[PDB]
């Protein structure tokens, strides 16, 4: 139905050589790339490390990349979790408040050493992974109850457990409580048209945050953000020409359902193009992703020969090449010319020598005219290196040297170059022909405009547009001459020098077949210009960039791919067209794939970012650090898919940490819900009490008391207890601060223990502040073991400074029978370890507040309400409505 | 009208204010037919439009279209002996909504 593939006349019709399309040309690309190193580095002796040059599955990456976007960063629950519990004592009137999330926390990542840093890295993102998991949930359809005339919320909704506590109570204590537990109420509860619960609860600050971060994420990201994302595709949409259904999308929303959008559309291109080493696996995913599917096509027998009779027919000047069939090897430097051909700049071509190979010596002279005609050499881009240039400048030469009909003049030059000389009657100028990348001369670019600018493109960091040879694609339905006026200034120079030559039925033939090929070129300039627009392009400024370096011989970031190619594989190329038949399977879906790529690229430079500052905040845990440990213990815990997009040219294997830093410290973010909760985790993260690691560690000599049971009753109802937990740090000017450097020299030098004994019969305080260190939480109703009342925070291998550390709390719990001295030993048992937290992980509290933990308001949905996710609606071919300005 | 769900209402409103609707401006292919009693439903009630919606995946979607045939007819009548001075007249009118 396209106009641009309706035919009038016979020209155009020509038989199927052969079909190709885009998920092999990735593969057969890659695989060209690796076999050209490995036979290279079979060849010559190398000295390297080993890397297994593999070609992995582009469609099962590109199939799981698919699949990523299925998966939910959040969950639907009833009830939240609990986040205090309470342990009943011998006391029927005090109990002990513990806060689990600290509980659970210092249960969480490996035990800190300064030996591994890596591993240190991996606990950190352990528990930032945790902190973000523990509190991204939505509450629906919570239990309630009625009372007195209103509605009131079930106890088992509240976050606290004190089940435990009711059976010890009196009976006063207990109808304080269950009037405590009935004044919870449901905000304006008796309201028939309400559509959300709200009340009081208990919750721990770190879940909190996350809590209301999803909840306001959830109020915010709605219908708007949707019309702009369909809005942006329809703009692609158009770009790329493709055909739309009748019906069309309103913004008509049911009262019952809520959405979730968890995906913004529209990509910033920096993010995918600032990712090290690169441009191959963009270049390999643009081919996977954007190119369609065609055949080739032969030109009409009728171009080359005409029959007047039946016995008399005009002979054709390369008969032997028209009659030639190509090879597999062949086939597969045709698909290398057309690939080159298709991306600019960034496939480059040269010549393949092969010794066995004998072929007639007309062949590479023929191809030193083909290529001229074919590729473009300089101005603004090139096809091809400036060997291969100078090899086809040479056979061009020769060319128009052999003389096999009768001789013409020649006036060679003072110059040895090729093409020095002037050739026949009217003594035209061959020097013009030789190559000269500033200007473009004796190829396709030659006085043509190569690159143009038009209306703003939908990807923003690729606005060109590709002419070749000067032919635009609207020239197949509305014509500017007649069939005859169809030529550009190369081609018209070459057919002139070829009669100045002598060369009368050769330029009759290309004379016959130029139509023929602006056509083919047409199709080259559209398929380029709508088909293979895409995040994966390179942008305008590297475009720009790529020539000049190559005349200059300078670094490269996108340095181009070189493939080499045989001399009758261009005349096989030249005697083809590619017209494409079918679009990409993945055109409707590839945004959404370039979506979800990003958004896990920035979430990983997040994590990088936040974790390369820990060697400046803590300079003696990370003593023997890298750059890279912290790069693969983020690595370790990223999605898969991800990880083998970036590594398809096995790039993981070459980069240094000046690559990795350079490319943590650019700005380039792509947002995303679960980036905002990430970033969220991190916030609360920053405060390293959280995660349960700290450096205020004391030594101090104590006893551990022994109380007198005058009395067993009234002793019961204090609820004696001991811990190593301090209130508050110690005074100043009876603390002596040691560092990890200071107490290594004088361990080594064997003199520590005497000045630790020193400063213990003194009655004053160490501190071995500088390490962080992993801390547990105990609790026992009897006298512990010798290896946590007696814990060193140093240990003996030389010394290790820092050790887990036990913080106790001990339960004294007495008997009737009970001697009123019976705890009273004759000597002391001693205890050296104290722990500031600032904190409160364990309190001990009074019956009358054991609710005065709520005091966090919940927003719940009611059972009425539906809850859907809408990201998957992104895809290219809708239309709406009313369309977005 | 349909994005703000105010199609029907609007043509319910022209409509009842004695206007006529044009629908587009594309060329329509003219039959023409004859009739000696009472045509069935689709020649005199029937619309020359149609307007359908669906929800697919929390989403609402609507699709419109246009006929391009029309119809001419032409309706006689017939009676006879045994017929009453108000034989034909009815309760309530019978209403035909095409017009060429």
């Amino acid at each position: 139905q396209r106009p641009e593939r309706i035919k009038t006349t016979p020209y155009l019709e020509g038989d199927v050589l052969s079909s190709d399309s885009g998920p092999l040309l990735s593969v057969f690309a890659l695989q060209e790339i690796m076999q050209k190193v490995r036979q290279v580095q079979a060849d010559y002796m190398t000295a390297t490390r080993e890397v297994d040059f593999t070609v992995p599955d582009v469609q099962k990456i590109l199939d799981d990349i698919k699949a990523l976007a299925a998966e939910q960063v959040y969950k639907i629950v009833k009830v939240p979790s609990i986040s205090f519990r309470h342990i009943v004592m011998q006391s029927r009137d005090r109990v002990l408040r513990v806060d689990t999330y600290y509980e659970e926390m210092s249960q969480v990542g490996d035990v800190i050493t300064e030996d591994e840093p890596e591993k240190f890295y991996s606990t950190i993102i352990k528990k930032v992974r945790f902190i973000r998991g523990k509190g991204s949930f939505i509450l629906h359809d919570i239990p309630t109850r009625d009372h007195r005339g209103m509605e009131v919320a079930e106890p088992e909704v509240l976050g606290v457990e004190f089940k435990n506590v009711l059976p010890v109570l009196t009976a006063e204590h207990r109808a304080m409580i269950q009037n405590a537990l009935d004044g919870s109420i449901i905000e304006n509860g008796n309201v028939a048209t309400r559509d959300v619960d709200v009340f009081i609860g208990a919750c721990s600050e770190p879940v909190y945050r996350i809590y209301n971060r999803l909840q306001g994420y959830i109020e915010a990201v709605q219908l708007q953000e949707l019309r702009n994302s369909i809005g942006w595709l329809e703009r692609l949409g158009h770009r790329k020409r493709i055909t739309y259904s009748q019906e069309v999308l309103t913004d008509f929303r049911r009262q019952d359902t809520i959405w979730v959008l968890a995906l913004q559309l529209p990509v910033n291109p920096q993010v995918v193009w600032d990712v090290p080493r690169s441009s191959i696996a963009n270049l390999i995913m643009n081919i996977a992703t954007c190119l369609p599917t065609g055949e080739y096509i032969a030109p009409n027998p009728r171009i080359s020969s005409i029959t007047l009779t039946q016995r008399i027919t005009t002979t054709g000047p390369f008969a032997i090449l028209t009659g030639s069939t190509p090879t597999a090897q062949q086939l597969n430097d045709v698909r290398k010319i057309y690939l080159a051909l298709m991306f600019p700049g960034q496939i480059i071509l040269d010549l393949k020598i092969d010794p066995g190979e004998r072929m007639d010596p007309a062949v590479r002279m023929v191809a030193g005219v083909v290529g001229h005609l074919l590729f473009t050499a300089g101005g603004r881009f090139t096809n091809l290196t400036q060997n291969m240039a100078r090899q086809l400048d040479i056979a061009l030469n020769d060319y128009l040297l052999y003389m096999y009909n009768t001789r013409v003049q020649v006036n060679y030059g003072p110059t040895g170059e090729p093409l020095d000389f002037q050739i026949g009657r009217n003594q035209y100028d061959c020097n013009v022909f030789r190559a000269d990348f500033a200007t473009g001369t004796g190829y396709n670019g030659w006085a043509t405009i190569d690159v143009e600018y038009r209306e703003p493109a939908p990807y923003v960091h690729a606005q060109r547009y590709i002419r070749y040879c000067g032919i635009d694609s609207r020239e197949l339905i509305n014509p500017t001459t007649y069939g005859i006026g169809m030529t550009y200034h190369c081609y018209n120079e070459m057919l002139r020098m070829l009669v100045a030559a002598g060369k009368d039925s050769e330029a009759a033939y290309f004379r016959s077949m130029l139509p023929f090929h602006m056509v083919r070129f047409a199709r080259i300039n559209q398929i380029i210009n709508e088909d293979l627009h895409s995040v994966f392009s390179l942008p305008d400024d590297m475009f720009n960039a790529l020539l000049p370096d190559l005349i200059a011989g300078a670094h490269q970031n996108a340095d181009p791919v070189v493939l080499d190619v045989s001399w009758i594989s261009l005349w096989f190329a030249f005697n083809r067209s590619f017209e494409p038949t079918h679009r990409n399977e993945m055109l409707e879906v590839a945004p959404l794939i370039e979506s979800v790529y990003a958004s896990e690229l920035s979430v990983m430079k997040v994590d990088m970012r936040h974790l390369s500052l820990m060697q400046r905040r803590f300079p003696d845990v990370l003593i023997q650090a890298r750059p890279s440990h912290f790069w693969k213990a983020v690595l370790n815990d990223s999605p898969e898919a991800v990880k083998a997009v970036m590594n398809l040219s096995h790039s993981h294997n070459f980069i240094n940490i000046r690559d990795m830093m350079r490319w943590v410290m650019l700005p380039s973010l792509q947002p995303s819900l679960k980036l905002a909760l990430e970033e969220e985790a991190w916030a609360a993260a920053n405060d390293f009490e959280d995660l349960m690691l700290t450096d205020q560690v004391y030594m101090h000599r104590d006893m551990l008391p022994e109380p007198r049971l005058d009395d067993i009753e009234r002793f019961r109802q204090e609820g004696f207890y001991y811990t190593n937990m301090l209130e508050a740090p110690p005074e100043i000017d009876r603390v002596v601060q040691y560092t990890y450097e200071i107490a290594r020299l004088q361990a080594n030098m064997g003199q520590f223990r005497a000045a630790l004994r020193r400063i213990m019969d003194d009655d004053d305080w160490v501190r071995f502040g500088g390490v962080l260190r992993t801390v547990r939480v105990k609790f026992y109703d009897a006298r512990p073991p010798d290896d946590v009342l007696q814990g060193l925070p140093f240990s003996y291998d030389t010394i290790k400074y820092a050790t887990e550390t036990t913080i106790f709390y001990l339960i004294y719990n007495v008997e009737f029978s009970n001697t009123p001295d019976s705890l009273v030993l004759i000597n002391p048992t001693y205890t050296m370890t104290k722990v500031f937290i600032n904190k409160r992980i364990v309190e001990r509290v009074r019956v009358g507040q054991i609710l005065a933990v709520l005091n966090r308001r919940f927003v719940a949905y009611k059972g009425k309400m539906r809850i859907m996710d809408i990201t998957q609606s992104l895809k290219m071919g809708t239309k709406l409505a009313a369309p977005t300005v | 009208q349909a994005n703000m769900g105010q199609f029907r209402a609007a043509l319910r409103r022209i409509m009842d204010d004695d206007d006529w609707v044009r629908f587009g401006g594309v060329l329509r292919t003219v039959r023409v037919k004859f009739y000696d009693a009472r045509p069935p439903d689709d020649v005199l009630q029937g619309l020359p439009f149609s307007y359908d919606t669906n929800e697919r995946g929390g989403l609402a979607y609507a699709t419109i279209k246009y006929a391009t045939e029309t119809t001419i007819f032409y309706l006689i009548y017939n009676v006879e002996f045994s017929n009453t001075p108000d034989s034909l007249v009815l309760i309530n009118p019978t209403y035909t909504m095409t017009k060429v």
